[PDB]
């Protein structure tokens, strides 16, 4: 237990509201994505080193399952689900 | 329709902040 530093920052869209996160926290370990109980959790991705978009192995956790806790740490995130994506960043990285 | 992230106004994903008041 420390200090710990979440800085992102996702497209602002009404359109994509639907699937937009509520709020998202990363640590030196493993990173944590919150989402709302009455919306359903979309999948996750990450662009690696490549260029291209990779699905990481996520996780479920919380009081109502609503959270993705994602097995590694980038600088973007590219969220997506049915017709609706989200487009994440995060200024900071702590890793 | 597409969606696509266009950053419009670029909205962060960190208001509440998990800390805890003590």
């Amino acid at each position: 237990a420390g200090a710990k530093n979440y800085q992102y920052v996702m497209s602002e869209q009404p359109e994509m509201r639907s699937i937009q996160p509520v709020h998202v926290w990363d640590n030196y370990r493993f990173t944590r994505f919150e989402f709302p109980a009455n919306a359903e959790l979309p999948q996750v991705y990450m662009i690696s080193a490549s260029g291209k978009e990779t699905l990481p192995n996520s996780h479920v956790v919380g009081e109502n399952r609503n959270i993705i806790e994602v097995e590694t740490v980038a600088k973007e995130w590219r969220i997506r689900l049915g017709d609706k994506v989200v487009g994440v960043r995060n200024n900071n990285f702590a890793p | 329709p597409p969606p696509e992230p266009d950053w419009s106004n670029t909205v962060p994903v960190n208001k509440t902040i998990p800390v805890d008041t003590q």
